[PDB]
């Protein structure tokens, strides 16, 4: 594997030689020789493959861990899982707003992205790991981040909807489902708590702050884009390690930046100074469940509520299950670590509440002649 | 039974000797669409340590 993986390395250096070059001849300057046709062919055609099958198989190889063990026998050394991390950075880079030039090969490109973000074992590698390699990690979500960010100011109709086209594409084709994909890897194998520390926080912010702000949008685009937008949030919640809906507690987590970092710095990177004021758009856990039960009694159709059933309930259904273990009423082993309070308010009466709200807000649409979201939202309950 | 410790030395250099060659060849595409199961199915062998 260490071989094996090194020689994937080497090509992705390659293959970031050629689109250049590709990127440069459809930019100016238009000639058809491809000088570097026979290693295009080669990375679409065998690689791409190569790396679907390979990493489906050996998945538990590279997430086991000396200390648990997954699969049938040996685990990834730390260069190993180094190098994989690498790999899926390098990739996802590579394909960043390029998706149109890959033609028929961008379906093959993101199924490798969604197989290596399943064998990503992100806690070793950002707790002990070479800077360089975390570094290009912590870069992809920045980068992340900046994309969702044009794609929803754009969705804004800031413009009508160059390169707006190609950051659209990219986005709902390969940097969503990828995004979903890794954030649901993490919070399956609970790396949430190890590796959205510090800058992955900020970046996570930003997305679950333009994420949300879909809620005053009316659009074709957008109204298509719900589901999407809906289900990476979900999964961000539950990969998320700070208690976003409860800022009034946030003194109590010890996962978060104002909590690890000094008040000297924060300052140097611009954050707004107060925990409460980083996503400040996002109403509170007490408000967000009083608009979803004023909604559910009031009989309102899914019509009035979009926003509300395709982002916000997976929101809440991704997040109270998560607080509910970290909060009180939870089976506490904190007789040694029960001095820190809990930093979330969550108990069974939000999650019974939300419940109960849900089931109402189906029956009311119950006899309508079209509704598909009703599929998304059981998976979500 | 299992391996002998000899049978994954040929298998390594079957892997290698396949994937440096069509790293080198031209692009057939007769070429390209049975070698490419061949050494997915050969890595998937292989132990990855």
């Amino acid at each position: 594997a260490f071989g094996f993986l090194q020689q994937l390395l080497r090509w992705m250096d390659i293959s970031q030689e050629f689109i250049a070059h590709l990127e440069a001849v459809v930019s100016s300057g238009r000639v058809e020789k491809s000088p570097h046709e026979q290693e295009i062919k080669f990375f679409a055609k065998i690689l791409l493959p190569l790396i679907n099958q390979y990493f489906t198989n050996h998945c538990l190889y590279f997430l086991s861990t000396p200390a648990k063990v997954l699969g049938s026998g040996g685990h990834a050394s730390n260069k190993e899982k180094e190098m994989i991390t690498s790999l899926f950075c390098k990739l996802a880079a590579l394909v960043r707003h390029r998706v149109s030039l890959f033609g028929t090969d961008a379906p093959a490109v993101v199924n490798c992205l969604h197989i290596l973000a399943r064998s990503l074992d992100a806690r070793t590698v950002m707790k002990s790991g070479p800077e360089i390699v975390k570094a290009g990690l912590r870069s992809f979500f920045e980068s992340a981040s900046e994309d969702i960010e044009k794609m929803v100011e754009n969705l804004r109709l800031g413009k009508v909807s160059k390169g707006v086209g190609q950051n659209l594409t990219y986005t709902t084709v390969a940097l969503l489902p990828v995004l979903t994909t890794l954030f649901q890897h993490i919070a399956q194998h609970q790396f949430g708590d190890d590796v959205i520390l510090d800058d992955v926080q900020v970046s996570c912010y930003r997305t679950l702050c333009s994420i949300y702000s879909l809620g005053t949008t009316k659009n074709t685009y957008v109204e298509k884009l719900r589901p999407a937008l809906g289900e990476c949030l979900a999964r961000l919640a539950a990969a998320m390690p700070v208690a976003f809906l409860e800022p009034q507690l946030n003194e109590y987590n010890a996962c978060s930046v104002y909590t690890t970092k000094s008040p000297r710095e924060r300052a140097i990177l611009g954050l707004p100074n107060s925990v409460e004021e980083m996503c400040p758009d996002i109403p509170v856990l007490d408000r967000l469940m009083a608009d979803i039960g004023g909604l559910a009694e009031s009989g309102a159709r899914y019509t009035e509520m979009p926003h509300v059933i395709e982002i916000t309930l997976p929101m809440l259904c991704s997040y109270l299950p998560r607080w509910w273990e970290r909060g009180p009423e939870a089976p506490p082993p904190a007789l040694p670590a029960g001095a820190p309070p809990p930093c979330t308010a969550v108990t069974s009466d939000h999650l019974n509440s939300l419940l109960g709200n849900i089931l109402r807000i189906i029956v009311n649409n119950l006899g309508i002649d079209e509704a598909t979201w009703m599929k998304r939202l059981a998976v979500f309950a | 039974g299992v391996t002998s410790e000899e049978e994954l030395h040929l298998t390594r250099k079957l892997f290698w000797g396949i994937f440096d060659s069509l790293a080198h060849k031209k692009y057939d595409q007769e070429l390209y669409r049975m070698a490419m199961p061949c050494l997915c199915a050969i890595a998937g062998a292989l132990p990855p340590d």
